[PDB]
């Protein structure tokens, strides 16, 4: 590919067929270094009270979340869905960055 | 186009008539050249159907908000609009048009 050429295009739309719907997503995203690219041990140490106590671990890595359902309805297409549709349940999916 | 609404038609859907053939009563033992004022009283009945296909035009519309759609009020009343009473009269509450979509010029 190399520097000057685009690994891909902006796709943000959606299709709908006789009983599909392809809602498909397009964001910008920027990540940090997390923890200065260390793994660190956190926990209740300073002072939690009995139901509030944890013990886990920091990473540096960060996750890509879409799991709400406005990431890939609009407000129309998701009156679209709502005022047609006894159900609905999702098929697939494809992922790029 | 009509303008009480709807489609100009050059050839419409054609007048359908309907009567019923007249019966006569009891004529006279001679002759009368004279026509028949006497027919038994008769009516008709029966059923009818109709049945028309309607081409649709779909929307395509880009637009992000919702749009302008009718519904029925959703909340108490005395009686459901568009049913029957408690006499079991059918009733209209309201005309509905046709233009809730929209598209731009």
């Amino acid at each position: 590919d190399g520097v000057g050429n685009s690994s891909g295009n902006w796709h943000c739309d959606s299709t709908w067929m006789g009983d599909r719907v392809i809602t498909t997503s397009t964001r910008t995203w920027a990540l940090p270094t997390y923890n200065n690219h260390l793994y660190k041990q956190i926990s209740s140490q300073s002072g939690a009270s009995n139901d509030n106590h944890y013990f886990g671990y920091s990473t540096p890595w960060g996750y890509f979340d879409f799991n709400r359902f406005h990431c890939h309805f609009s407000p129309r297409d998701w009156q679209r869905l709502i005022n047609n549709n006894w159900g609905f349940r999702p098929k697939r999916l494809n992922f790029k960055l | 186009s009509p303008l009480m609404g709807g489609f100009g038609l050059k050839h419409p859907p054609p007048q359908i008539l309907i009567k019923n053939t007249p019966v006569p009563a009891n004529p006279s033992t001679t002759f009368s050249a004279a026509k028949f004022a006497s027919f038994i009283t008769q009516y008709s009945t029966g059923q009818v159907s109709v049945e028309i296909e309607w081409e649709l035009q779909k929307e395509n519309s880009k637009r992000w908000n919702p749009e302008i759609q009718y519904t029925s009020n959703y909340n108490k009343s005395v009686n459901v609009d568009f049913t029957v009473d408690t006499n079991g009269v059918y009733s209209e509450p309201r005309p509905i048009g046709t233009r809730y979509l929209t598209r731009n010029l």
